[PDB]
């Protein structure tokens, strides 16, 4: 029938459970499943020393170090450094076995268990492509991916060129479609459609051909934003149908190739590229081998027809294995569709977006900008106030946007502080964030002690400041102001809630600073003079430099205002430097016949030898000139040199990871050697290549 | 510098080192 030739099955196959099980276990060619299996394992091997964190294990998990960590479960803790190296060694071996097909099921488990343990250890390392790797490994554990091109085929005669169940391809194809489609739906947000996210991505040289027929603004809006949205929503349908597969393959290949150079996402683009041929005929690799010379065929996988396999149902009564496989493909695909939209039961992980980042397929939709962070503590006994350096005991900055991470950070601080003579501290946070070029605003209540604050996984957090969505239309006006400013002027846009105030200390270098009111009403107090002045819409007031001032939001609705300032110290210094350069040019061109000043002598000589120490202005000028020369030298570098340096950097990363693992494995098995011996070995492992 | 002082803590108009916007999807060294 027409439907049978289009979808690959018929309505009769869904009539009963037995028919459904029979259809899902239909024998299929394993050539395509094997090629993807090899490619996935090869890329996993490459990724382990680069992004999984093998080359920085000693720095991250240093023994006897004070660090605040963010595990999903508070009871999950890492192992000592030597045992952490063993975990990565087992993960590496499992990936190698998967790529080769040697002891397929054991190798799959060896990769899977260590991978998820490391993933759950750090919530700050979660992203969409790392989440996908764990999903792909989980699926392949139950698949017969070692039936065509693997070592297991040589070890066992029954696993050499054998059929595989159809649900092996259905689950993999369904997973890839979900990644495309859910991403396209998430890209339906107003910010994406209007072109606010990644509004500067069209300046890359890779977009040169488009600019020959479009403007910069038009190219960004149509190509980058609407083009990406269209591909996500139609990539799955294009690949599935064979009348449009050729067009889809070219479009997705171009889409992924560009992304590999526009962003730094590790192996994401290469994994997606490899998954594309999974929609083609399951025997495409075998057909390609058929077009090879007879001599070359002796070094390639078999080309004959696959042999029957017990995993499939042949036109018999299905057994337990077939029924379980049918159940898995239905339940697993159902769970994948639901989870990205489950952010209504776990209400404790929503602050401004939905849930933790990593399992919603929302790539590059929201961009954040942080302006300032302040951490305050008050001693429980003494009662004195103090301030901490933001992110003092952290290895990442993601704690600023999540209430679950902030609660962990505050608990960690209260445990460490007593060792610095602080007893029973109370900690407050003041973080200013802006999302997609909006007004800068607070994200948490600055009057709440987070140590004693209440947090639950299933309850909405009480001390999270709502996002001011009503002020979004101001973005057009904000850009207009920022485009009319002078080359030496800067502006900051702030919105504050009623009943709150902002305390600001203006640096001495920021001469000529002023504040103007855009909406609402505020009161500005000069702390030193104890003077209060009220402001009205469109009113601007000058502020002193090197002093304190406070802004009170007295309106019943949030107020908006902007800061305009100029760095006077830098401006004067640059003018002096420019004047010196003009004088030097006058000397060089033959003018200024008069004797050069003693300070100008170092400029001509370029080396301070046998003379008085040069003034800071001369040193600054020399440093700037040297920096410009280095920049010019870096630009004038042939492509061959650039590629060679790139390969050398990779070689050092791979070599260091191997040597550090050997040292740790030696300690575990034989025993720790003398300190002098250990110091020498670490020095050897830190040597650069070549 | 674990401990700060009043002037540095409240200095809002300071050169932000993390001026560039982040995506949360890009790998960081
Ligand atoms: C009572 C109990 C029974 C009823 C309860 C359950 C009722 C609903 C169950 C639905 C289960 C679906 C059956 C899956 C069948 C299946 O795997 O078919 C496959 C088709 O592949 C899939 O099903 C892939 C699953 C993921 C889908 C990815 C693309 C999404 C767009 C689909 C648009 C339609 C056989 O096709 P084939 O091998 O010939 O390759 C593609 C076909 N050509 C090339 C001709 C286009
Ligand atoms: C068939 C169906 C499927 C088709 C598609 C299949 C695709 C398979 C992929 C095969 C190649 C995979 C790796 C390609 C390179 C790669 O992943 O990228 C590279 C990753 O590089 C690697 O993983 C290693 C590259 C090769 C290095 C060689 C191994 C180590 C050194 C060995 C010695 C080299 C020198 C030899 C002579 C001395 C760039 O990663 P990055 O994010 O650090 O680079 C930054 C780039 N920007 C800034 C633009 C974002
Ligand atoms: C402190 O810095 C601000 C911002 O740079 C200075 O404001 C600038 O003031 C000058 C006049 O003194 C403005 O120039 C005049 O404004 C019109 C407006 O249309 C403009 O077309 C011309 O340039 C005109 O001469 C200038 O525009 C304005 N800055 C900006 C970016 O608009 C201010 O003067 C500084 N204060 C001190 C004491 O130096
Ligand atoms: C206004 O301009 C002055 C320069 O005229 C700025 O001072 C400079 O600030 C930068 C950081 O923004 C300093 O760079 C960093 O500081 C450390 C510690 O001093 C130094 O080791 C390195 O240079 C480091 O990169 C810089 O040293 C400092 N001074 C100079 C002479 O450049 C000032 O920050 C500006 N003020 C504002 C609020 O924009
Ligand atoms: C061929 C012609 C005439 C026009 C083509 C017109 C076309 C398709 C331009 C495309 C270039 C362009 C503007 C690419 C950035 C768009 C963005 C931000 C996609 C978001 C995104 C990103 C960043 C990823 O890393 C992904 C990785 C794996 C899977 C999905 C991913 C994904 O969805
Ligand atoms: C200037 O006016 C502000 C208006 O807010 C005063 O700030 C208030 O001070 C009183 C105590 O005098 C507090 O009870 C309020 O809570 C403060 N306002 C807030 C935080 O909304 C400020 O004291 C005045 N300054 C001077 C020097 O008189
Ligand atoms: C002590 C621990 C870390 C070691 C054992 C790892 C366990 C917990 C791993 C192995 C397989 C994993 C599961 C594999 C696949 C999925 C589907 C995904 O959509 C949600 C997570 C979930 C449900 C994983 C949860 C964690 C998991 C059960």
């Amino acid at each position: 029938s027409r439907i049978g030739k289009l979808l690959g099955f018929e309505w009769t196959d869904l009539s009963s459970w037995r028919r459904l099980v029979t259809l899902l276990n239909r024998p299929t060619d394993p050539a395509s499943l094997a090629v993807f299996r090899f490619l996935f394992g090869f890329l996993m091997v490459l990724d382990i020393p680069q992004e999984r964190g093998l080359s920085s294990l000693d720095r991250k998990y240093l023994d006897g170090l004070d660090v605040c960590r963010f595990p999903l479960l508070d009871a999950l803790r890492p192992l000592p450094l030597d045992w952490m190296y063993l975990v990565y060694t087992i993960m590496f071996l499992g990936a190698l076995g998967m790529m080769l097909g040697l002891c397929y099921r054991i190798s799959c488990v060896l990769f899977l268990l260590p991978y998820w343990y490391v993933f759950l250890l750090d919530k700050t390392s979660w992203n969409n492509h790392s989440y996908l790797y764990g999903l792909l490994a989980f699926q392949l554990t139950f698949m017969d991916a070692n039936h065509y091109w693997s070592v297991d085929g040589l070890l066992n005669a029954h696993r050499r060129n054998a059929h595989v169940p159809l649900w092996n391809y259905a689950v993999l194809r369904g997973q890839i479609f979900i990644v495309y489609f859910i991403a396209g739906v998430a890209a339906l947000d107003a910010d994406w459609v209007e072109g606010y996210s990644m509004e500067y991505l069209s300046r890359h040289w890779l977009f040169s051909p488009f600019k020959l027929l479009l403007s910069e603004e038009l190219t960004s809006l149509l190509v980058v934003h609407w083009g990406g949205l269209l591909l996500d929503l139609s990539a799955g349908f294009l690949l599935f149908f064979d009348v449009s597969r050729s067009i889809g393959l070219f479009f997705v290949s171009y889409f992924h190739c560009m992304n590999s150079q526009l962003f730094s996402i590790g192996m994401f683009s290469y994994v997606m590229l490899a998954s594309s041929p999974l929609f083609c005929s399951p025997e495409w690799p075998r057909k390609l081998v058929s077009y090879c010379p007879r001599r070359l065929q002796q070094l390639l996988p078999l080309k004959a027809a696959p042999q029957p396999s017990v995993s499939c149902v042949y036109k018999q009564k299905p057994g337990l294995r077939h029924q379980l496989g049918a159940a898995f493909t239905l339940l697993y695909l159902l769970e994948q569709l639901f989870l990205p939209y489950s952010h209504f039961l776990t209400q404790g992980y929503n602050n401004w977006t939905n849930g933790l980042y990593g399992y919603s397929w929302d790539m590059m939709v929201h961009s954040r900008s942080h302006q300032h962070v302040k951490i305050t503590y008050r001693d429980g006994r003494t009662g004195e106030l103090g301030y901490l350096n933001p992110g003092v005991f952290t290895q990442s900055r993601r704690w600023k946007d999540h209430a679950d991470m902030l609660k962990q950070y505050a608990t960690c601080l209260s445990r460490l502080l007593p060792k610095y003579n602080v007893t029973e501290p109370q900690i407050y946070f003041d973080i200013w964030v802006s999302i997609n070029d909006r007004f800068q605003q607070r994200i948490f209540d600055p009057r709440v002690d987070i140590v004693q604050a209440a947090w639950s996984p299933f309850q909405r957090t009480s001390w999270v400041q709502p996002l001011l969505m009503d002020l979004s239309p101001w973005r057009a006006k904000l850009q207009e102001i920022k485009s009319s400013l002078d080359n030496h002027t800067e502006v900051v846009f702030i919105a504050d809630f009623p009943g709150l105030h902002l305390e600001n200390f203006v640096s001495e270098d920021l001469g000529n600073t002023s504040i103007q009111l855009l909406q609402g009403e505020v009161t500005v107090e000069l702390v030193a003079e104890q003077k209060n002045q009220t402001l009205r819409e469109g009113e601007k007031m000058q502020l002193p430099a090197g002093e304190y001032h406070k802004v009170y939001t007295t309106s019943p609705s949030p107020s908006c205002y902007m800061y305009v300032y100029v760095n006077t110290t830098e401006l004067a210094l640059e003018q002096d430097l420019a004047y010196l350069q003009e004088l030097k040019e006058k000397v060089e061109n033959g003018s200024e016949t008069g004797p050069l000043p003693p300070e100008l002598q170092p400029l001509l000589e370029g080396e301070v030898k046998g003379g008085p120490e040069p003034t800071p202005l001369v040193q600054t000028f020399l440093r700037r000139q040297q920096r410009l020369q280095e920049i010019e030298r870096r630009r004038n570098t042939p492509f061959h040199e650039r590629f060679f340096r790139f390969l050398l950097r990779k070689l050092y990363v791979f070599r260091r990871s191997f040597l550090m693992t050997c040292i740790s494995l030696r300690n575990l098995i034989l025993g720790r050697p003398s300190l002098e011996q250990l110091a020498q070995e670490v020095t050897y492992a830190n040597l650069r290549p070549f | 510098t674990v401990f700060l002082d009043h002037e540095n803590a409240n200095k809002i108009l300071n050169r932000p080192k993390r001026y560039n916007s982040g995506k949360l999807e890009e790998f960081v060294q």
